[PDB]
This record gives C-alpha cells, structure tokens and sequence, in this order.
C-alpha cells in the first residue's frame, strides 16, 4: 500500500512538472505576442483550416454543377449557345457516361482528371504499367479544380453561355466591345427620358421676320 | 369583370420590372430582384386597395 | 365563351408585347442614331431583357393567382 | 376503396399494432443461432479499451526486451512503462478518431501520431512538438507499408 | 555522377518498353468474327537459365508484348530438363511455340519436338526464340545485331507478333544406344570446351576467370591433344583419322539467309601445334565469339558424317557423354521468326 | 407439347430481358447529352457498335459456357454421390 | 397583322421625330434629319425583329412543356 | 370589306394626330402656365411641329412600304 | 391455347413494367441532380425528362428491330 | 385483388424512394441521428420523385397511344 | 377496417422483407469499401452499420408519415 | 404446402448466392492473363464472403433490437 | 417425399444456372469489353478475356459453393 | 352612350391611378409596405384629383 | 353624337392629368389653393387654344397638300 502511495506521489510530481511546462509555454506565447508575426501565423493556419473545411466534394458538387449547367444550356436555343461551352460540357458528360472521370480531394484543393479507360476494366491493354499515362502528362489531363469553394472552370466556361459570337462578325471592330457600362442600365434611362424637353426660343424676332417674308412671297406667287 | 384584372397584372409587371432590375449582366434574376418583385407586388396591391376605398369614399358623398 | 377567352388571351398578349418592347427599348438601346445597325452589347441586352421580363411575368402571375383564393 | 391514408397508418403509424416476426422469415442467409451471452463478449473484445490495454502490455514487454538487449536492470523498466504509456495513448487515440470519422484510412494513423508527438514535445517544450508531430507522423506512415 | 547514368539507363529502358508495348497494342486491336478462333501459344521457360535472373527479365520485358498481341499465351516453367522433355513429348497441338533461355533449353525443346514419333507436322509449327541469355549464337543470324540488353529481347519477341517466318536446318546426332539428339548450331569437343565450362568455377576473380580458366588448364598440361576417326561425305565415304585440341561440327552461318544451290554441313578440325601463349589469348576471345577459328585450320564441307572416338562433349552449350555417333543434316526442317529487315536480306 | 411451349416461353422471356438490358446500357453510354430531342449520326453509330459488339460477346460467352458447364455439373453430382 | 403594321409605323414616326429633331428655328429639315429617319428605321426594325424572334422561341418552348 | 380597312386607316390617322399633338405639347409648350396667352414663338413652333411630323410621316410611309415590298 | 395467349400478354405486360422501372431510374440520374434544395420540378427537369423519354423509346424500338434482324441473319 | 397489387406497386416504389433519397442525401456517417440539414432533403426528394414519376407515366401513355392509333 | 388489418399483416411482412434487402445493399454501398484484405470487420466499418440502420429506419418512418399525409390530401 | 415455406428460403439463398458471387468476382478478380485463378484472387473472394456474412449478421441483430424496442414502445402507448 | 423435393431442387438448379449465366454476361462484359464504340466487331484481346472470364468466374462460383455448404451445413 | 360614359370613367380611374402612383411613393421599394407619411397619399391624391375633375368639367360644360 | 364626343372626353381626361401635375406640388392639406385654381384655368384656356391651333394647322396642311 505504501509503495502504491509513493507511485501515486510520483505521478502527481510528473503532473506538476507537465503543468509547469504548460505555464512556460504560455509565457513563451505571451512573449511572441509582445514581439504580430504569431498573429499572422494564426491567421494563415485559420485560412488553411477554413479552406480544408469548405473544400469542393466531387461526388455531390461536380455532379450537381455539371448536371445543372446542362439544364441551363438546354433551355437556350441553338442560335444562342456559345459553341465552345456546349462542346466542353458535352465532353465532360460523354466521359461521365463512361468511367473516364476520376476525383481526388487534397487538404486545400480538389482535382478532376480523366483516364483513358474506366475503373472496372480488367483488360491488360488498360492495366499494363507501360501503357498508363506518364507522370509529366497528368496536368495535361486535368479538367476542373475547386480552389476553396466552388469549381473555378465550369463557371468560367458557363459564364457567357448565352452569347454566341459567330453571327456578330458582320460588324466593324468598334461594335464588338461589350464593356459593362453598356449593360448597367442607368444612363440609357436618363438619355431616353431627356427626349421631351421644353425647347427654348431666342430668335423669335428673326424667325418671325422670315415667316413674314415667306407669306409675302406666297402672296406674290398668288398674284 | 376579368379583363381589368389582367390589365393590372401587366401594368404592375411593367412597373416592378422597370423599377428594380438594372444590371443585365447575367441572364438569371438575382435574389435582390425577387425581393423587388415581392415588395412591389405587395405595395402596389395595398395602394390599389386604398385607391378603391377612397374612391368609394367619393360615391358615398356623391350618391 | 371560347371565342371570348381567346380574344382575352390574345389581347393580353399583345399588350404585354407592346409593353416589353417599350421597356427593353427604354433600358438597352441608347438614343444616338448614327449607325443604322445594332451593336453587340445591346443585341445581348435585348435578349436578356426579354428573358428576365418573361420570368418576372410568370413568377408574378403565379404569386398573384396565389393571392386569389388566399385573399378570401 | 382502399383509403391509402389509413393502410399507411396501420403499416407506418401510431395506429399500428405489435408484430411478432422471425429472424429468418426475412433475409437471404439465416443468421446462425447465437447465444445471448457472447455478443457482449465480442463488444468488449472489439471496444478499443481492450486494444489499448493490449498496446500497453505489448509496449511494456517491448521496452523490457529493449533494456535487456541494450545493457549487455532498471532502465528496462522505465523503457517498458514509457513504451506502454505511448502505445496505450496511440491505440485509443486512433480508435476514437476512426469511430468519429467511421473510416479506416491512413489519415487516422497520421493524425494520432502527430497528436502523440506534439503532446510529448509540449510536455518537454512547445517547440519540440512542432517537429515531433512530423517525425512520428512519417513514422506511422511508413509503418503502414511495413505493415 | 555514377548513379545518374544508372537512372538515365533505367529511364530509357522504360521508354523502349513503352514504345514496343504501343506497337504490340497496334497489333492487338484487330477485328475478328466470333466463330473464328485465336492463335494459341505455349511458352517454355527455364528460370535458372542465365543466372536465375530470367523469370523477372521475361515477366518485365516480353510477357506484356505477348499478352497484348492477342494470342492465348499459356506459360509453363521447366523446373529441370527431363521435365521439359517429358512435358513436350506429351504436348498437344497448337499454333506456335516459344522458348525463353539459352541454347540449352532450345536444344532440349527441339529434341522433345522432332523426336516426336508420330508427327512430321510439328516441324511445321513456327517456334519462336527469346535470348534471355547473356550470349547467343543464333541471334546474330536471326535478329538485330544488338542495342542494350533489353532492346535485343524486345525486338526479338516483337518479331514473333510480326508474324514472319524463316526455314532453318538442323542436325541429328545419334547415340548408338541412346535416343537421337537434335541441334541447331553444332557440337564441340576438346580443350576450349573444357575451358568455357570451368570458367564458372573460377568465380572469385571476374577479370582473370576470362583468361585463367585456360591459364590453369595449361598448367595441368600443355599438350592437351586427343585423337579420333571420322567418316564423312560430300554435299565416296572417305575416312580421316586425326588428333587435335578441339573439334567443332556446326551449321553454316552466312548462306542461311540468302538463296543458293548447296545444302552442306560445315566442320572445323583444329591443329595441335599452338603454344600456350597464343592459346590463352585466343580462347579468351573464342569464349565470347565461337564463330571464328584459331588459325589456318581445316574446314571442309560435308553433309553426313560419323565419329569414332577412342574410349564428354557439349551440344549448343549443353554437356553430353561422348561416344561414337552418326551425324546427319536435316535441311530447312524448322520454321523460326526473324526480324523483317533481316528477311529482306 | 405444353413442355415445349413452356420452354419456348422461358426462352422468349430471357430474350426480352436481354433486349431491355441492351436498350438501357446503349442509352446509358451512347447518349450523354440530350439537347435536341433527336438522334444524330455519331450516336446512331455508337448504337450500332454497342449492339453488334454486345451480341458477339454474348455468342462467344455462350460457346465457352456450354463447353465448360458439363464438367462442373458432373463434379457437383459426383460430390453429391460421395455424400 | 395590318393593325400591327400600322401601329408600329405610327409609333416609329413618333419616336424617331421626338429623338432626332433639335432645330426648331426653320421651316424645312436638313439632310441630317433624313439620315436619322433612315437609320432609326432600320435600327428599330432589327430590334423588333430580334424581340419577336425571342418571344416566339419562348412561346413554342412553353407550348412544348405541357 | 375594304371600306372596313379604310375606316381602320382613318382611325389610325386620328390616333397619329393625337400622338403628335401630345408630342409637340411636351416638346415646345413649357410647363409654367404663368400666362394663358399663347406665345408667338410657340405659336409658330406648333406649325413647325405639325409640318415636320407630317413630312417624317410620309417619308417613313414611303421608305417602309419600300422595305416591305423588298 | 387460351392460357398460352393469356400468359403471353401477362409477360408482355411484365416486360413493359421492367422497361418503365428502368427508364425512370435512367432518366433520374441524367436530369435530376442530388441538390434537392427545391421541393418541386423546375423547368430544366420538366424538359429533360420529356426529352429523355422521347429518346429512350426511340432507342427501344430501333434496337428491337436491328436486334431481331441481326439474330435472324446470325442463324 | 387488383387494388391489392396496385398497393403492392405502391409499397415497392416507396422502398425505392427510401433507398434513393437515402443514398443521394445522407452522407455524414459521424452520428447516429438524422442531421437536421438532411431530413429536409427527404421531404423534398419524396414529392420531387412522385411528380417525376407522374410526368414520366404521362409521357409514356401519350407515346403508346400515339402509336396504338397508327 | 378488420380485413384491412389482415391485408396489413400480409403487406407488412412482405414490405419489411423488401426493406431489409434495400438496407443491406445500401449500407454495404456506403459503409464498406471494396478492399477485402481481411475477414474480420474493421472498427469503423462495424459502427458505420449501427449508424446506417438507424439513419435508414428514421428515414423510413418520416417518409411513412409524410406519405400518409399526402395521401389523405387526395 | 409446408415445403413452400422452406422452398422460398432455399430459393432466396440461391439468389443471394449468385448475387454475391457476382460482387466478389467484380471486386477481387483483376488479372485476365491466365485461365487459372491466382491465390490472391481466391483468398480475396473468401474474405469478401466472410465479411458479407458477418455484416449481414450485425445488420439483422441491430434491426431486431430496433424492432423489439419500437414494439415495446407501441405496446406501452396502450 | 425426397424424390419430389429432389426434383424441385433440380428445377431451382436450372433457374440458378440461368441467373448465373445472365450475371456472367453482365460482368464479363462490363469488365473486359470497354466502351469505345467505333466498330461492331470484337477485337482480339477482348475475344480472349471473354474466354477467360468464364473459366475464372466458374471457379469462384464453385469455391463459394463449398464454403457456403460448409458454413450453412 | 351612358355605357360609353361608364367606360370613360373607368379609363379616367385607371389614369389617375398612375397619375398619383409616382407623386406618392418613390422608386425605392426597400420596405414591402406603406409607411405612415405615405398612408396619407391617396386620401389626398384622389380628393384633389376629383375636385379638379369636377371644377374642370364645369368649365368644359361652360362652352357646351 | 359619339363620333365627336370621344375626342372631347379624351381631351378632358388628358388635360386633367397634364395640368394636375404642373403646379399642384405642396401636399399637406385636402383642398386646392388659388395658385392652383388660376393655374387650372390657365391650363384650360392655353390647352384649348393649343389644340384648336393644331387642328387648324393640320387642316391647312391637308389643304396645301392636295
Ligand atoms: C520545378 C522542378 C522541381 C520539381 C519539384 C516537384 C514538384 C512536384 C509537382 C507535381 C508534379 C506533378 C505530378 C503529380 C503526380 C502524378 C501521379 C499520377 O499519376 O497522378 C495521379 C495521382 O493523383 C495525384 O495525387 C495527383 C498529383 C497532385 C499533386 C499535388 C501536389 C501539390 C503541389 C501544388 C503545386 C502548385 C504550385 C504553386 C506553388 C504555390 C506555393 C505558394 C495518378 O492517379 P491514378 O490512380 O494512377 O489514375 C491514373 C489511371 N491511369
């Protein structure tokens, strides 16, 4: 029993030493605060953790985004659909019909690359270690990346889907600029409303002299 | 007794739309414009109701 | 009966067409009148005005027929 | 007249009456008849308290043998108790992490290793944990391939 | 500086593997009806052929190219030689045959095949060769000369897929008592054979073994000469008795590729006056290039011969018990696979 | 006769099952995007290919399976006899 | 139809006049007024054409979703 | 039923008349009303309104019938 | 004989049910997202479903025909 | 007995709804309780799927009757 | 409503079997990746099922309630 | 008649046997370079089997627990 | 009694064999005739797997049979 | 005739509606209902509008 | 009759609004001020003179045209 009490006392001493070490660590943290680099480190860590928390999951996010952009494109008419965007999406959706699409979630990012064969294939033409794609060509076969929130390419190609710049080529160069001031409809309203303005009169005397001479000419012609 | 209703429908659509949406940057309405539509509908309806009441307030003294 | 409803519908469609024309001309096309051909940004603004106006029209019609029996 | 709004209540509803089913009447393979006294035995065997105790005693014996080899005493006992402590911590840590995430993957092991390394470093010095994390993380990563 | 070259070589070999696999794939994505049948295959492999470092070499550098080429490739492994012989005696019909290893297993296979009591049709079965061995005699008259270690084997096994063919001649030598034994390149009997044999035993020094096998064989005795009789014949049966250091009965080496009129064996009887000094320097080269002869020797053309030796020689790098024998040529009895460029020649 | 009728009925049954499965699969992987309501050329080609390929596959598998099965059912009955 | 035609013809004279007349000292118009009259017309007409096109598209679409 | 079209046409002429009346009123009848006395400058601006509007009306009729037949 | 035609019709019906239960699930995973933020069919879905059905049945008939003729030329 | 097989089809599709909505919008396997942010999916998915099936059946019968007449 | 209860017994046993099968397949799909290195279930893959079963039956009952509600609103 | 009560169980056992063979095969087998079944590709199968069985057991246990609990609650509501 | 039951067992065996044939078709297709959809004729590597998958599936369908006859003895 | 006067009054009502819409409330639409400062809009708009309408019909019938 | 009454009523309900919003600015009471009564009178006279003038000039044009 005495030996057990001594062991308990030793455990208590170890706990006291750990508490002293924790106090020393707190003092070191206070010293770091006295000297903002630690605040910047904390901010960087918080940003990393926030990115890792709100990272893009393929299984739901990519399926939903693709299958929703397809719906957005359906409604439009063939005369107004940016050919390149429709083609890109038909591609992404002609793969997913197969299993060519793969996915991976990093801690701060997430990629979507294509393979040349599906995942259930057990052929040797697909399993051969000497036909698989090279390491250096992986970035040449990546499709859509989610930096922090949503996907940063699908949106980029889905941003101007309605506009079709094919039939707008009957125009000079200074009609193709589509800078935003031409869409925010504040100035056009003013210019339209300022069409009916009480016009000023300043030359009443000379104008009426001209009208008088004109009626005199008419009278002369009547005779 | 029904044509006036659709007339008001069209007129208030025109009003709300002309008075809120001013971006035309994206083909799809923003939520702010949905709030516009809601508020405009409610306000124009209350205004029409009050107009009708104050107009009957003219016939109560005219008849 | 049927003819009356048809006239009602076609009239209420012509009216909204005229109004949407007036509006989308109010908002997108500027009054400059120097080149007898449209630009690109405005030929887009027109499509977008039409789409948005029709969306709003359906939406308000729905939210208003809502307030046809709920106001009883 | 079936009144779908009522048959559902009798099937799925507070109006339903008790049911006496059989285990095999449903399901492909009838689960083998099992004693009602062994299921708690398996629950205890799988619960990672037992696995943590296993790690404790295993690290104890390991440190004992290590002190036996290094001398040719007392250091062996210290190595044994230390190994037992760290193993009992690591096992229970990875168990809790897994039971939370529900998935068995290298993430659990690396996380538990970093936790133990950082805790030990901080017990000695905060700056030490910042490297003990990575050290024991790489250790428990390579252990999977050695596993 | 040193490891970098090693890594670069590994990289280039991976590259070559990948390229050849692509070509084989091209050969494998070819259409066929369902009722049709595919060209089968049967692979005989002796793992302990070069140094035991064959299994891996074959599984890496040529097995793929066999599996992509669209052919039912059944692999077999010959634990020992008698196993191969019996197996091949009990083998069934197929469409091709393949053998991976030095000329030893190849000779064993050809024996098991043409010894087949009831089949002169197997002599129609196109066999293939894959030189997993460090050195080969056929590879010079059958494949590209050489690149790396792996380019040779890759191109060789690829020629099989190419579907070419080449008629080659063999020779049957009969033990008066033992069953016949067939061979493609020839047999050799004498000093240089013993030297080439014992070189492995002297493994302690890599640089000196290439010469000290001969060196030490000299210190036993220089006049390592032995006599025997022969009765040969032309492409009438005149005999010759003679004593030498070494004798080699071999096939031609040049006119197998092109067209000519004659069908004749080639023999090479050696003198016995050579000094030990010229003996070491020449054996050291011969062990790596057995084609050449020492000097001024006699090599008369024949077709069929017989050897009478007074009371142990090697056939295509396989040891055998010596005895009086009857040796005969079979012209264009087999069909092999050659690179197409050589076929052009 | 009723036995042969039942047999041909079962044959028709699995035939139609195959037909349904084939429709499902060829539409699931020769029709990615439906933007036009009408079938175009490349998709008709994908259909022809999938169907022909699948039919040939099924023929091949039937051949191999009828080659093998007898040995396996014989093994089955033999083990039963041993038991 | 005819009614639509005359109505747009009346609306367009109104808008183009109201838009491109900034001289009211004279009795007669300068050629710039003709340039407007000719530009306003084609521009308004392309506008109305695009609008009617998109409207008919929406119309057949809504008729195709019953 | 051509006289029906003709009375339609005169109705449209009347609507154009009222539209142009309103247009010129907004254009050169300022919103002051300080004096009911119709001013001289406006007295003739009205003449100019009507003249120019009718000129544009006929020019547009011509050009637009040309466009339609085109 | 009567029972034969009865069972044939029953079986045709069962196969039609199978095709229906396959078509619903195939069009689901191609028009409907898992988003389910809304609680009622939007326009995109109410269109993509009509378009999936106006195509699946086309395929059904086309394959029926090409398949019967292929099986006939086979034998 | 026909109404009975009808109700059986109903139960079958109800199991189908359960499984489908489950697989689609039940992911976080951390706790033993239905997360409040995914017990609303269920409510949505349910009626979504019902309306989907109704629309499908409508188009299916429309097509089959378009054929039957021809 | 008595014959109703008999029919209820029958359809109940049947639908319960069907749901058992669905739940088996779904919990397999979610809580068990295809690795199959060892037989004994891992720890997480032994609790994920205790979590799938309940998260599935609660779903079942919620759908039952909502569906009865929609049905009475015919 | 009483044979049907067990015929159904036997037939369901066969159905699941095939349905399970298919899955173990899809997941284990990945080497079509030899007509013979490798050792890994059969121990993997045995493990697929045993894991599926141990899973089904746990499933049924938890389901039965849930059911008895809910039934006790129902009976107590009375 | 056992004769009639043995017969029914053979019937169930036939049904099982048909089910297995169908699943074999499905799997051996999904696994080694991947979607390229440019030609209606089978290639060579495929026509080989198609012949291997069968002998590699039937070995499993038998091993599992022995195992399950053991456990559910 | 009198029915033409009825539809005339209807059009006049529809007219005064928009006549006062802009005067009362600005195009802000931040709040979904009327404030009190504008709750007095219409009882003033319509009153004055009808006063003016009648006093104008007076001067119109004057010449009539 | 009515072929000439519609225009009169239109003039009436048009001048109503065109003058109700020119000088009626202060909105605090429920009655008009004399600044608005005289305003409306001037509206009436000025608008009537304007309309009769426009009609006279329209007829003058139509005369000088044919
Ligand atoms: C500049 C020269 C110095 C070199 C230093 C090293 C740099 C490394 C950068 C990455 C190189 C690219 C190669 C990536 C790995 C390739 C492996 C591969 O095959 O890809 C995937 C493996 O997936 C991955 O893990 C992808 C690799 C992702 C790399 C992550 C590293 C993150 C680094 C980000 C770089 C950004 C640079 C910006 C700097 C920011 C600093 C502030 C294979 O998947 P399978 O299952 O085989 O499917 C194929 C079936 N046929």
């Amino acid at each position: 029993v005495v030996a057990k009490p001594g062991v308990w006392a030793r455990l208590g001493s170890w706990a006291r030493a750990l508490l002293r070490d924790y106090a020393e660590a707190c003092r070191d943290a206070s010293a770091e605060a006295r000297a903002p680099g630690r605040a910047a480190v904390y901010v960087g860590l918080l940003g990393g953790a926030a990115a890792c928390f709100t990272l893009a999951p393929s299984e739901g996010a990519f399926e939903e985004a693709l299958l929703e952009a397809s719906g957005t494109l359906l409604l439009l008419a063939p005369a107004t659909r940016n050919r390149e965007s429709e083609a890109f999406v038909q591609r992404l959706l002609w793969l997913r019909g197969r299993g060519r699409l793969r996915y991976v979630n990093l801690g701060l990012c997430s990629l979507v690359y294509e393979a040349p064969f599906d995942a259930q294939a057990s052929l040797y033409q697909a399993r051969c270690r000497y036909l698989q794609p090279r390491w250096t060509d992986f970035p040449g076969r990546v499709l859509d990346v989610g930096f922090v929130g949503r996907w940063w390419v699908l949106g980029a190609w889905m941003r101007d889907c309605d506009i079709n710049d094919d039939e707008f080529l009957h125009l000079p160069a200074h009609l193709r600029v589509v800078g935003p001031q031409q869409l925010h409809s504040e100035t056009n309203e003013r210019l339209f409303d300022e069409k009916y303005k009480p016009v000023v009169l300043t030359d009443d005397q000379v104008d009426q002299a001209l009208w008088e001479e004109q009626v005199l000419q008419k009278e002369k012609k009547d005779r | 007794q029904f044509k006036e209703f659709l007339g008001t429908y069209n007129k208030l659509t025109e009003t709300c739309f002309l008075d809120c949406v001013k971006d035309f940057t994206t083909r799809e309405v923003k939520p702010e414009e949905t709030t516009c539509s809601e508020h405009c509908l409610q306000k124009y309806l209350k205004m029409t109701q009050r107009i009708s009441m104050r107009f009957q307030e003219y016939h109560i003294q005219q008849n | 009966a049927q003819q009356l409803a048809a006239e009602l519908e076609v009239e209420m469609m012509a009216d909204m067409y005229n109004r949407m024309t007036s509006a989308c001309h109010r908002k997108c096309v500027p009054p400059h009148y120097k080149e007898a051909e449209l630009s690109k940004g405005e030929s887009v603004c027109l499509d977008r005005c039409v789409s948005k106006y029709l969306d709003i029209h359906e939406r308000m019609g729905k939210k208003l027929t809502e307030l046809s029996m709920q106001d009883e | 007249p079936l009144q779908y709004s009522l048959l559902l209540q009798y099937l799925v509803g507070d109006k339903r009456q008790p049911r006496l089913l059989e285990p095999g009447s449903l399901g492909g393979i009838p689960s083998p008849a099992k004693s009602e006294e062994q299921k708690m035995i398996e629950k205890a065997m799988e619960s990672c308290a037992f696995k943590a105790a296993l790690a404790c005693v295993g690290g104890f014996v390991l440190g004992g043998a290590f002190g036996v080899f290094t001398a040719g005493g007392q250091r062996g006992m210290s190595y044994a108790k230390n190994f037992a402590i760290v193993g009992a911590m690591f096992s229970c840590t990875e168990c809790l992490i897994e039971s939370y995430r529900g998935t068995s993957d290298w993430k659990n092991s690396v996380i538990s290793g970093c936790i133990t390394g950082g805790a030990i470093g901080f017990r000695a010095g905060l700056k030490a944990g910042a490297i003990g994390c990575g050290g024991f993380a790489a250790f428990s990563a390579a252990i999977d391939y050695y596993l | 500086t040193w490891g970098g070259h090693w890594l670069y070589g590994k990289h280039c070999d991976n590259l070559l593997r990948r390229a050849a696999c692509q070509e084989a794939q091209v050969f494998g994505n070819q259409l066929i009806p369902p009722n049709a049948q595919v060209k089968k295959a049967t692979v005989f492999l002796n793992p302990a052929a070069c140094k035991g470092k064959a299994r891996t070499l074959f599984e890496k550098n040529a097995a793929p190219i066999l599996h992509l080429s669209g052919m039912d490739v059944t692999i077999v492994k010959t634990d020992y030689e008698g196993q191969a012989k019996k197996l091949l005696e009990l083998m069934e019909n197929t469409d091709v045959i393949i053998v991976a290893g030095g000329d030893g297993t190849l000779q064993e296979v050809v024996t098991g095949v043409l010894r087949r009591t009831d089949e002169a049709t197997f002599s129609k079965i196109p066999i293939g060769f894959i030189p997993l061995g460090e050195t080969s005699s056929l590879s010079h008259t059958l494949f590209a000369e050489s690149g790396n270690k792996v380019q040779h084997i890759t191109d060789a096994t690829l020629a099989i897929v190419k579907g070419e063919t080449v008629p080659l001649d063999v020779l049957q030598i009969k033990g008066e008592k033992e069953q016949p034994v067939f061979a493609m390149t020839g047999l050799r009997w004498g000093s240089f054979r013993d030297a080439g044999v014992k070189v492995s035993k002297y493994w302690y020094l890599g640089p000196l073994k290439i010469k000290a096998a001969h060196f030490f064989s000299t210190l036993k005795e220089w006049p390592q000469t032995h006599q025997a009789s022969i009765s040969y014949t032309g492409p009438v049966w005149k005999d010759v008795q003679l004593s030498t250091i070494e004798l080699s009965i071999t096939t031609r080496n040049n006119q197998l590729d092109p067209t000519s009129k004659e069908d004749f064996l080639n023999i090479c009887i050696e003198p016995d006056t050579i000094s030990k000094g010229d003996f070491i320097t020449i054996g050291s080269r011969k062990v790596r290039n057995p084609k050449l002869h020492v000097e001024g020797t006699e090599c008369l053309q024949a077709s069929q011969c017989t050897l009478l030796i007074p009371e142990s020689f090697s056939i295509d790098s396989e040891e055998y018990e010596a005895m009086p024998v009857e040796v005969k040529l079979l012209p264009r009895k087999l069909q092999f696979f050659c690179d197409p460029r050589k076929r052009e020649q | 006769r009723q036995q042969q009728q039942q047999q041909q009925l079962r044959n028709l049954r699995d035939f139609l099952l195959v037909y349904n499965r084939m429709t499902e699969l060829c539409f699931q992987r020769c029709v990615p995007s439906l933007h036009h309501r009408a079938l175009d050329a490349e998709e008709e080609a994908c259909l022809h290919s999938c169907a022909g390929k699948l039919i040939h596959s099924n023929h091949r598998l039937m051949a191999a399976y009828v080659q093998l099965m007898p040995a396996l059912v014989q093994r089955r009955i033999a083990d039963y006899e041993a038991a």
